[PDB]
RNA sequence: CAGACCUGAGUGUGGCAGGACUACCCGCCGAACUUAAGCAUAUUACUCAGCGGAGGAAAAGAAAACAACCGUGAUUCUCUCAGUGAGCGGCGAGCGAAGAGGGAACGAACUCGUUGCCGAAUCGGGUCUUACAAGGCCUUGAGUUGUGGCAC
RNA sequence: CAGUGUCAAGUGGCAGGUAUUUGUCUGCCAAAGUUAAAUACAGAGUAGGAAGACCGAUAGCGAACAAGUAGCGUGAGCGA
RNA sequence: CACGAGUUGUUCGGAAACUGAGCACAACGUUAUAUCGUUUUGUUAGGAAAGUGAAGG
RNA sequence: AAUUACCGAAUCUUUGAACGCAAACGGCGCAUGGGAGAAGCUCGUGUCAUCCCCGUGCAUGCCAUAUUCUCAGUGUCGA
């Protein structure tokens, strides 16, 4: 059983070899299981399936968040993996930005300005 | 509109010692060679469905 | 809410004596008036330049 | 290659069909004293560069 | 009606060539330049039977 | 005789399992699936009979990844600071 | 006989280890509905033919 | 300007210099391939007019079909049922050439969208088309405000619905008023418009 | 210009420039050492089993179906330290993976099963 | 001689298409049962079945339009026009619309090509400003077989 | 509207619901493109809601239940 | 019917690794529509489908 | 909290449009990066041949592009 605050704490190299610590928990307690074992013993399988994952999720989170500032400079942001792009969707992903959106031609832009949008009321 | 009227029912005909209406094809089920297609049969179509104009 | 409209008159002899609402000012009006058409949309004025004032 | 092949056949066929005079007109071209004079006054007279303008 | 043995012929189907134990079209030589202007000498090795 | 003896010089088989939509109905000799028209690229969908287009179309499995974008869809792909 | 494929063998397994009883303690439960197995399989009676 | 000149050149088809042009063309397009990918259009003059740029993002291809009317496929040429309905040979379809290449253009390259195309050459087997298409995923062609609305996914293979010019010829929306009547917005919408039965709520 | 001695035309041979390695797709984080806890996975102890522990130097485990003999080698070495010289396998008709492993002479199988816990 | 242009190849780099859904919508293809107290034109029906393609709606849409008036004014939809003293039809069975009028909606209008005056002022790619700027600088790379600007 | 043959004009052209030739008159300017709302959802789907002079376990969806399940057919399919 | 067990391979059969009656991916053509046709009589495709022996420093 | 509710961070086996090649085979490749290695070599270490395990890329078609990549043509020129 392990607390998420203390796992945060800790650093790659640490975690690794409390996975290994844990992972050789469980398989001796799988020997309990096909041979009698006490109903304490097999109460505990739980916590330490649990405690496994724990550690996991710390550092594949951690992972993903380095790799992601790595990846932002401009230099490289052009080779990102896809996986640690912006997933949305499909269609959206293919539409047109709101900036390659309302493109104006010169005369366009002119006619605007010349006209603008008034606001009136009448009595 | 489709209760009572999905099934691909059809009748046995005359020669078989049964009455002429449409019965539910296949086998292996209680309800194979069971009427159908009928305001009198268990499962079948009411008369004169009732409409919404 | 809705925009100005100017008054026409029906067609055909059956609706000859009837009036109501056209779909807009036609230029020569708005001439007379002393309105640019393109500033008169932007206050609120129903443009039409396909109608003709032909009295 | 059926380019190659194809690129060939045109010429020929170009050749042995009847040509009228105002596509045949431009086969007859200039000496090749003039061109190179007119050549050269049009390079002296070349347009400017992006880097120049 | 339906169709005559003799359209059905026309499909193919079970009615094609038994070639399986042939050995091969015969023809002669290709007309080569060697044929078309001096000769060529060759050899007789076998005499065979085709199915 | 026709019936009860010539059942029993019924050997062999017809279809087997299929790779793509898992029924019996893949052809041997043909090479192809008589339910889902496997390995054509498209499946197998007829308007005359609607029924058995009910019974293979969407929904009526898992949808693991449908349940996800459908609620990303709906609270507008929200993300943290 | 002896030939199968591998693919085919463990399909007869899973059919193996779910022809079982329900299990005793699941009538105790709260609310339950379930008497018996209802999916039970023989080998003379039905076949799986794959 | 040079327009003037390309535009009335092109309407003496019939001319001897003309058809010498056109001659040696057909014979050179006979012995290619259905579609051909061009690198730049035959005639620039009628290409602009249609809409293309020489600009990155647009490309011409040319495209062959054949001549002829419509033979009714059905097997040695039998049919059944009333005899209004037996005829194998001089039914015509109800659809253009140019509309048939256009769609099998689309249909074969689904990375690009179609814009228009234009007639080319002709011989006694064959007509060819020259056709417009536009890459949506170029830069160019989304920066460009007088393009970039073909980008919207609402205009993915537009041409498989009728929706170009060629289309609208076979479709009928040449004509307006009195002579378009029951086929405006379409012949589904004038039938069900004139066909459903209305049921007001206090009749 | 050039000569050719064939009859037909074939494609002429150019500079191909070799592909580049890109940035891996995946970026999972995998353990070296937690390996061998999949592949061993625990061991049996029915009457056939407990027979050849003590007639055969055998010890019988359930391991993973994928697995081949000469990973199973290795995790055993990497597991308990001990010197197998002969690997035999089975799939059960259950699905499982079953595999008989003899230990070297210089081990005891009964000493192993001890401090296992069987 | 080297070289250039044109027309085609190979490889590297960055992208896109095939599938699913298909109630409504768009394009094609396309029956017969049935009615006519028989039946072949007709009707069922420009429907069912078949083959393609999108969206949250689609399609349509800014007059080579109505009218014949004291004239109206893009498209779509509703009542009505109208089961019609229109019209089609073994003129049989049957079929069958449009303009006008009262309304819903509506800030509703814009862009090329061509003509005239200009003529790379254009695009892409590197690099720098907190920035893959509608920005500066550099680029033969594309482009004069014409990108772009100003008036109709 | 489609196939084939033939194939224009130049402020002149197209439309004015009976064919042709000849004069007037009225409206408009085809053969390139984009565009919200009012409209459909007649066996779709996602997230939420509101109701009924409707049915009440042989009824109402085939399915108020481990229901497209058990079972049948070589198969398309059938189906409690 | 219930509970618990049982199938051990360098050499056995298959595959890795042959060809046959034959099939049909690519390619090309056709079709409003590919879900159509051709594809062993030495043999695909108007057809540029061969990617490494030696070398040489 | 082995409570529930919701959701932004994660995991996500074999397949399938399925796309390295095939397929009643949990089969067989090329390139590249790693891992383990009771042989041999070397001073319980290090190193490692054959064998074995893992990750990534490798279908077809089309568009753009090459700090301006490598080529073909009794196509048109030129020196
Ligand atoms: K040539
Ligand atoms: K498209
Ligand atoms: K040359
Ligand atoms: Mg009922
Ligand atoms: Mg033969
Ligand atoms: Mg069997
Ligand atoms: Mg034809
Ligand atoms: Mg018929
Ligand atoms: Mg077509
Ligand atoms: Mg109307
Ligand atoms: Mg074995
Ligand atoms: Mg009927
Ligand atoms: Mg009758
Ligand atoms: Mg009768
Ligand atoms: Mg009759
Ligand atoms: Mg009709
Ligand atoms: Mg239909
Ligand atoms: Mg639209
Ligand atoms: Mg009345
Ligand atoms: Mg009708
Ligand atoms: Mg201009
Ligand atoms: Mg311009
Ligand atoms: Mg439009
Ligand atoms: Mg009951
Ligand atoms: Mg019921
Ligand atoms: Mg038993
Ligand atoms: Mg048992
Ligand atoms: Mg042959
Ligand atoms: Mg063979
Ligand atoms: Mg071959
Ligand atoms: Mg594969
Ligand atoms: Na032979
Ligand atoms: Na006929
Ligand atoms: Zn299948």
């Amino acid at each position: 059983h392990m607390k998420i605050k203390d796992l945060r704490e800790k650093s790659k190299d640490d975690l690794l070899k409390t996975l290994t610590e844990y992972k050789k928990e469980l398989s001796q307690l799988r020997v309990v299981q096909q041979t009698g074992g006490a109903e304490t013993r097999l109460g505990r399988i739980r916590p330490i399936r649990k405690s496994i994952a724990r550690i996991l999720t710390v550092l594949n989170q951690n992972e993903r968040s380095n790799l992601k500032m790595f990846y932002a400079d401009r230099k490289l942001r052009c080779k990102t993996p896809k996986v640690l792009r912006t997933k949305l969707t499909h269609r959206r992903r293919l539409a047109l930005k709101e900036n390659e959106k309302n493109r104006k031609t010169s005369r366009q832009m002119r006619q605007a300005h010349k006209f603008p949008k008034r606001v009136y009321a009448v009595k | 509109r489709l209760s009572g009227m999905n099934h691909s029912a059809h009748s046995w005909g005359t020669g078989r010692a049964v009455a002429r209406i449409p019965r539910i094809s296949g086998g292996g089920t209680s309800t194979s060679g069971a009427g159908a297609f009928g305001n009198m049969c268990r499962g079948g179509r009411m008369f004169a469905p009732t409409k919404i104009f | 809410l809705k925009a100005l409209r100017p008054q026409v008159n029906c067609p055909t002899v059956r609706h000859n004596m009837k009036r109501r609402l056209g779909r807009g000012f036609s230029p020569a009006e708005l001439k007379a008036a002393g309105l640019n058409p393109q500033y008169a949309a932007t206050i609120g004025i129903r443009v039409d330049s396909r109608r003709k004032n032909k009295s | 290659p059926t380019f190659v092949t194809m690129q060939r056949k045109k010429r020929v066929l170009q050749r042995r069909l009847k040509v009228p005079p105002a596509l045949n007109q431009f086969t007859k071209v200039l000496d090749r004293a003039s061109r190179n004079e007119a050549l050269k006054l049009i390079k002296k007279y070349a347009p400017e560069t992006r880097k120049a303008r | 009606g339906k169709t005559v043995l003799s359209c059905r012929k026309g499909n193919g189907s079970v009615y094609q060539v038994h070639g399986h134990k042939r050995l091969g079209p015969a023809k002669l030589r290709i007309l080569d330049y060697a044929e078309r202007h001096g000769y060529m000498r060759g050899v007789v090795k076998s005499i065979e039977h085709e199915a | 005789t026709k019936g009860t003896t010539s059942m029993g010089q019924r050997h062999g088989r017809t279809h087997i399992l299929c790779r793509r939509c898992g029924r019996n109905s893949y052809h041997v000799q043909w090479e192809r699936c008589a339910a889902c028209a496997y390995p054509r690229a498209s499946r197998r969908r007829y308007n005359w009979s609607v029924k058995a287009i009910k019974r293979r179309r969407t929904g009526t499995g898992r949808c693991r990844y449908l349940k996800v974008v459908n609620r990303r869809i709906a609270n507008h792909f929200k993300t943290p600071k | 006989g002896r030939f199968k494929p591998l693919a085919v063998k463990k399909k007869y397994a899973k059919k193996m280890n779910q022809n079982k009883p329900v299990p005793y303690w699941i009538r105790l439960r709260t609310g339950n509905r379930i008497k018996w197995n209802e999916k039970r399989r023989h080998w003379r009676r039905t076949k799986l033919n794959y | 300007g040079a327009f003037m000149y390309l535009n009335e050149l092109w309407k003496k088809k019939s001319s001897d210099v003309m058809r010498f042009i056109q001659r040696i063309r057909s014979w050179e397009f006979r012995h290619q391939h259905t579609v051909v990918r061009l690198r730049r259009p035959t005639r620039p003059e009628k290409a602009r007019m249609l809409g293309y740029k020489t600009k990155q993002g647009f490309c011409v291809f040319r495209v062959r079909v054949r001549r002829g009317g419509r033979k009714r496929p059905v097997h040695k040429g039998i049919t059944y049922g009333k005899p209004k309905t037996s005829g194998v040979l001089g039914m015509k379809l109800n659809k253009n050439n140019q509309a048939v290449a256009e769609q099998r253009l689309g249909k074969r390259f689904g990375n690009l969208r179609v814009l228009n195309s234009y007639w080319v050459n002709m011989d006694s087997t064959f007509k060819w088309y020259e056709v417009i298409a536009v890459d949506p995923m170029c830069k160019t062609i989304r920066r460009d405000p007088r393009i970039n609305w073909i980008v919207n996914s609402v205009h993915k293979h537009r041409e498989q619905r009728g929706l170009t010019s060629a289309g609208r010829k076979h479709r009928g929306l040449r004509h307006k008023g009195h002579k378009a009547s029951k086929l405006r917005p379409s012949y589904r919408a004038a039938w069900r418009r004139n066909n459903r039965i209305v049921f007001l709520r206090k009749r | 210009r050039k000569s050719y001695t064939r009859p037909q035309f074939r494609r002429p041979h150019t500079y191909r420039k070799p592909a580049m390695a890109k940035p891996s797709n995946r970026v999972t984080v995998e353990s070296k050492d937690i390996a061998a806890f999949n592949v061993i996975r625990y061991p049996l102890t029915t009457d056939k089993a407990m027979k050849k522990i003590e007639e055969n130097n055998t010890l019988t485990f359930i391991v993973d179906s994928r697995a081949n003999k000469t990973e199973i080698k290795k995790a055993m070495r990497k597991l308990y330290q001990v010197k197998a010289v002969k690997v035999n396998t089975l799939i059960r008709p259950d699905g499982l993976k079953k595999a008989y492993i003899r230990l070297s002479a210089a081990h005891d199988a009964l000493d192993t099963a001890n401090k296992i816990g069987l």
